[PDB]
């Protein structure tokens, strides 16, 4: 569709088809205050290995959504805003982000992250993000 | 250790840096 994703990629995300439990005692829970009330996520930290630089994974633990713009801009570090806006855009018109006045960003369901994972070549990373506890 | 990162962590999720 209107789409075209950045071209410079994590090295972090070569392999697609890694097994992802072994990442999975890697995530931290972590409760944040929202005016309405305290929050849960789970966040998994990922360090570009060759620009050192880290960027967090997030999931909310009530219903599992997962900030897609994270995973954008820890998967394409060189991206323009005009590259991650035109994906955003993408994303509402085909997949179905929550409405979530708390949260910067957009956020997706567990299975619309898993869809973009695989385009972005991070299943193994969402993968141990959703199987990680809470608790 | 793990609570050095909090701080930024809670920035991204509510302003997105």
């Amino acid at each position: 569709k209107s789409r075209s994703l950045p071209a410079e990629r994590n090295p972090l995300y070569k392999d697609d088809t890694l097994d992802h439990t072994p990442l999975i005692p890697k995530c931290r829970a972590q409760v944040i205050e929202f005016p309405d009330g305290p929050a849960t996520f789970v966040r998994l930290k990922c360090t570009n290995p060759e620009s050192k630089v880290p960027h967090f994974l997030m999931r909310m633990a009530k219903d599992s959504s997962i900030s897609a713009t994270s995973m954008f801009r820890s998967a394409f570090p060189k991206a323009t805003q005009e590259e991650e806006d035109l994906e955003m855009r993408w994303i509402r018109d085909n997949l179905n982000p929550i409405e979530d006045k708390r949260v910067a960003g957009l956020w997706v369901p567990p299975a619309d992250a898993l869809a973009l994972a695989k385009d972005y070549s991070m299943t193994p990373f969402i993968n141990a993000l959703l199987e990680a506890s809470s608790t | 250790g793990p609570l050095s990162d909090n701080e930024e962590f809670e920035n991204v999720v509510k302003n997105g840096h």
